[PDB]
């Protein structure tokens, strides 16, 4: 409450800074201009507004398409609000703070590394890659086995240099709403341009992706809004962009998006996946977590689990601890948890092997 | 929809109708064995006898000789293709070159059989499996198992089917080397599994004894009626 006093005390200069700037309503967007000083304006009210502009605004910083305040009684332009948009659709579309550092990286080396300098080095040394230029590439792809998705993502989440960066996901933009994936994407880079060091990505393009015609009823041809505008915006010269997006999926389906990306962006990657000796650089990580004995060899239980990635041997760590407290005792050995491992792998295959060939096959 | 392969195999590092049939063999009826220098010890549980109908046509072991014993788990269905088809075999080798070759011949012959099975086209896997139960010439043991795959191997225990009939096997490696001297407790062995195993119905349990090169019967409710109570004294002189 003693917050709220002073807080609540304030009224006797609102009500008096209150009065000017009241009349502000509504946002409108002008239309055309024949001369200098009238142009006309249409508002939320639906009712369209010819007016010229006070004198304490310059008629040179009013462009088409600019929502500016008013006044009631004489119409009269007052002052520029820069945002014309968007109704809801920024919370999901919005992410910051930090997380996921680099050292949560599995030991791929030539995969992280390659990506990183398409992000990274650019923006962090700008002269570097103009000087150098040639010219940086106008986006990148990632998709494969699922280790490791949506991780890498989250990277550049903690490595991020200066300012927080956007996140979208496909079924987001789903309709209702039909034409906000073009205003969003217009937009973000206009928000870019000014303060520049704004990361564009999208998840999940295989579903909204579906290609590429059918006898009938579409069908896929009101998912062609998602798959083809997306990519005709990406498919702009502007400039384009200036962060060089980002693209992750699953699948590689289908083949028209795979097929317009070589016109446009480049550093197709597949997966990797853990190499036989870097499977125990996803245990070196997990070398730190709780107590390890130093018996413990992870080259040996590297080989017993294929195609696990760091997905499925994160289990083998927590299955280390999950037997421990089970058995009341302390610390895991080798022999303990792989006893276990052996298990986890064949036990959790009798239903599915967890095969990826039969995904695009 | 349905998504998947047949033969063979998958990328993800194991088979499809192989491993898959494996699931066959553990599903199938319950039953254990074991060896010994004289007399050599089978079971069979889990047949589901409703006392309504006949035993002799559930029967689960057949005989291609007085020497050699058939044991399979599995269905009944196959059981009878692999009767005709393995008594002719072992009866062709009966014909020509009177001494039979000893025991490397016939294990070897169902598993290849069952390989080739896998192998040409418009031939389905078998999801059934056996083992092989007799004695060896010159007093020895005898007793291998059949793979999905083909391999045939020996083991010095019996256990399939559920949980339960594995400790039966487990309660053989708690003889360690010199039990039995009598044939009593280990008949009495499956006396007592069949408390352990199934239901526990002293119904379903089957069992025969081959001493030496005597051919074995069908115990009758007189012999294995009396080693059944021996089992429940047996288990009370360690308390
Ligand atoms: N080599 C690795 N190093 C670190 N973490 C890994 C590695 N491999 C897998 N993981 C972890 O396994 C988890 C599971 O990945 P997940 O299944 O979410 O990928 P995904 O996003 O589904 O991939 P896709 O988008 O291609 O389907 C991830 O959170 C990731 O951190």
């Amino acid at each position: 409450a003693p917050p709220a006093l002073w807080d609540l005390a304030a009224d006797k200069q609102t009500l008096q800074s209150e009065q000017p700037l009241q009349v502000a309503r509504c946002t409108k967007i002008i239309n055309a201009d024949s001369e200098d000083p009238k142009y006309i304006i249409n508002v939320k009210q639906f009712a369209k507004f010819v007016v010229d502009l006070s004198d304490q605004v310059a008629p040179t910083d009013i462009e088409e398409g600019m929502r500016v305040g008013v006044d009631r009684n004489k119409y009269q332009i007052h002052i520029p609000l820069p945002p014309k948009i968007d109704p809801t659709v920024t919370m999901m579309q919005v992410e910051e703070k930090p997380d996921v550092t680099y050292s949560d990286v599995g030991g791929c080396k030539e995969q992280i590394e390659k990506l990183r300098e398409v992000v990274e080095t650019p923006l962090l040394h700008p002269e570097r890659f103009v000087n150098l230029g040639i010219e940086p590439p106008k986006g990148v792809l990632l998709f494969g086995p699922p280790g490791t998705g949506k991780t890498l993502c989250a990277r550049a989440v903690a490595n991020r240099t200066d300012a927080c960066f956007i996140r979208v996901i496909g079924s987001e933009l789903v309709q209702k709403y039909v034409g906000e994936g073009a205003r969003m994407v217009r937009e973000l880079f206009e928000m870019a341009r000014t303060k520049k060091a704004c990361l564009i990505f999208f998840d999940e393009i295989d579903a909204i992706g579906g290609a590429r015609f059918d006898d009938g009823a579409g069908g896929d041809n009101e998912v062609q809004r998602t798959m083809l505008e997306l990519i005709n915006q990406l498919d702009g010269f502007d400039p384009r962009g200036n962060i060089k997006v980002l693209m992750a999926t699953n699948r590689p389906d289908t083949l028209d998006p795979a097929l317009m990306r070589p016109g446009r962006l480049d550093r197709k990657i597949e997966f990797s996946l853990p190499d036989l000796e870097g499977r125990t650089h996803i245990f070196k990580i997990h070398a730190r977590s709780m107590s390890v004995e130093r018996d413990i060899r992870f080259e040996l239980l590297a080989r017993l689990c294929p195609n696990s990635t760091g997905a499925e041997i994160r289990s083998v760590c927590t299955e280390a601890g999950m037997f421990a407290i089970r058995a009341r005792r302390k610390i895991a050995t080798e022999k303990d948890f792989l006893e276990a491992v052996n298990k986890v792998i064949k036990s959790y295959a009798k239903f599915s092997a967890t095969p990826r060939y039969m995904t695009y096959n | 929809s349905y998504d998947r392969a047949i033969t063979v195999f998958s990328p993800d590092g194991h088979l499809f109708q192989v491993e898959y049939a494996q699931e066959a063999v553990k599903k199938g009826s319950t039953a254990v064995g074991v060896r010994g220098r004289d007399i050599v010890v089978l079971g069979v549980e889990k047949k589901s006898v409703a006392k309504l109908q006949d035993e002799r046509t559930v029967r689960k072991i057949c005989a291609l000789d007085d020497n050699v014993c058939m044991a399979f788990a599995g269905l009944t269905a196959d059981a009878r293709i692999v009767i005709n088809r393995a008594r002719v075999e072992c009866q062709s080798h009966r014909l020509t070159v009177e001494d039979p070759v000893t025991v490397e011949y016939i294990t070897r012959y169902i598993a290849s059989l069952k390989q080739r099975y896998t192998q040409s086209n418009g031939r389905r896997p078998f999801g059934i499996s056996a083992l092989i139960v007799g004695f060896d010439f010159d007093g020895t043991p005898r007793l291998y198992q059949t793979d999905p795959s083909g391999t045939y191997h020996a083991w010095k225990a019996n256990a399939i089917g559920r949980g339960a009939k594995s400790v039966r096997e487990f309660l053989e490696k708690n003889y360690t080397d010199e039990a039995i001297e009598t044939d009593d407790l280990t008949i009495k062995l499956v006396i007592k599994a069949l408390l352990e195993v199934v239901q526990s119905g002293g119904k379903n349990i089957e069992l025969a004894v081959m001493r030496r090169d005597q051919s074995l019967k069908i115990l009758n409710p007189e012999e294995i009626e009396k080693y059944v109570a021996e089992i429940e004294k047996e288990k009370e002189e360690n308390e």
